């Protein structure tokens, strides 16, 4: 295999789980009991650009789907979105900038840089249902830290 | 999943001789494989790591060898002390199990007093650094049950190391039970015992909580506390291991 990638599930600082709102929206809530299983899984490929013992560069769509997380600028400011790539040309080794995150380790919990958009991070609001946004002040205000859950394929 | 496969499964050799053991995993996995040895009644031991990287103790007379999907142990001279079970394994990706096993037998026509000696040097258990992982808490529970198991964690960083849970079934090969991460947050927990088993650390009595709720019967098997030493998955040292039965104490006389 060129190009190995794994599945895993991300969650919030407040112990959130990310879940698909609309075709192209996702969301950010408390999800326990017997409703955990609804959780999405993202799969990363080992893609190439800025690799280091604490930063890898890894590409997230979403398991089974050619829905990819993608950074980019919308009126004139940088905000995340999920693009519908080609179903046979993709996943790749080589992915575009702006499908590539920087999966950095600081110490136990793993930061997403985006490689489009340095010191732009995912973020959440603390607050329930809040949907999924770039933000660009980490350790703030807005969850910029994350887990990560590998699953059963 | 990405199941393992080895060849063979036991093997006779003399003393001196190039045992060479096959392993294979069912996914490319590339550079990310292990090689462990367990001794008859004692912890298992971290001789080859990271596919061809040698633990720093391990003698010089085992080596590891393969890329891709396949691997091979290489041991350079077979020793009377050698005797024990060689289960590889994978750190790339779930369900982070072990393979079938490769036991390695010295076949001896018979020297009189042929074995060796003990295990230990100046400053084992004395005057020295030693680190020393005591599991308790295992018995017969009734199924449906709580357990609370313990592992006491000596002779190193407690806040430092991060460690993890791993059990073996008696006549079986060994699979990841969870994490514990050092920070307290990351929860790794597979689909198979998510839920199952909840796990807590507690640095002031050095010492790791592994809370097992609902217990079935295929939970039966014993745990063994798992240490690992960098940033990837790997352990590099094994406790001594809890047995945990799962029974009705409802019986008859024989």
């Amino acid at each position: 295999a060129p190009v190995r990638s794994l599945n895993c599930t991300l969650r919030d600082s407040q112990q959130k789980s990310l879940v698909m709102s609309g075709p192209y929206e996702l969301k950010a809530l408390h999800l326990q009991g017997q409703d955990m299983e609804q959780q999405v899984v993202f799969s990363m490929s080992f893609v190439q650009g800025e690799e280091s013992n604490d930063k890898i560069p890894v590409a997230l769509g979403l398991k089974e789907k050619n829905l990819y997380l993608s950074c980019v600028l919308k009126d004139d400011k940088p905000t995340l979105q999920l693009e519908s790539v080609d179903p046979k040309n993709y996943p790749k080794k080589k992915m575009e900038k702006r499908f590539v995150f920087n999966k950095i380790e600081i110490n136990n919990k793993l930061e997403f840089e985006s490689a489009q958009f340095p010191n732009w991070y995912i973020s959440t609001s603390q607050a329930e249902n809040m949907p999924v946004f770039l933000g660009g002040t980490k350790g703030g205000q807005d969850i910029t830290d994350f887990t990560m859950q590998f699953v059963s394929s | 999943d990405i199941q393992m496969t080895q060849s063979p499964s036991s093997l006779s050799a003399s003393v001196g001789d190039r045992v060479t053991i096959t392993c294979r995993t069912s996914g490319n996995i590339h550079n990310y494989l292990t090689w462990y040895q367990q001794k008859p009644g004692k912890a298992p031991q971290l001789l080859i790591y990271n596919a061809k990287t040698l633990a720093d103790g391990v003698p010089s007379r085992f080596s590891g060898s393969g890329s891709g999907t396949q691997f091979t142990l290489t041991i350079s001279s077979l020793q009377p002390e050698d005797f024990a079970n060689y289960y590889c394994q994978h750190f790339w990706s779930l369900p982070f199990t072990f393979g079938q096993g490769t036991k390695v037998e010295i076949k001896r026509t018979g020297g009189g007093g042929s074995g060796g000696g003990g295990s230990g040097g100046g400053g084992s258990g004395g005057g020295g650094s030693e680190v020393q992982l005591v599991e308790s808490g295992g018995g017969l529970v009734q199924p449906g049950g709580s357990l609370r198991l313990s592992c006491a964690a000596s002779g190193f960083d407690f806040s430092r190391y991060d460690m993890s849970w791993v059990r073996q079934a008696p006549g079986k090969r060994l699979e990841w039970v969870a994490y514990i991460s050092s920070g307290g947050g990351s929860t790794y927990f597979p689909d198979t015992v998510k839920g199952r088993f909840t796990i807590s650390r507690d640095n002031a009595k050095n010492t790791l909580y592994l809370q097992m709720n609902s217990l079935r019967a295929e939970d039966t098997a014993v745990y063994y506390c798992a240490r690992q030493n960098k940033k990837l998955t790997w352990f590099d040292y094994w406790g001594q291991g809890t047995l945990v039965t799962v029974s009705s104490h409802h019986h008859h006389h024989h």
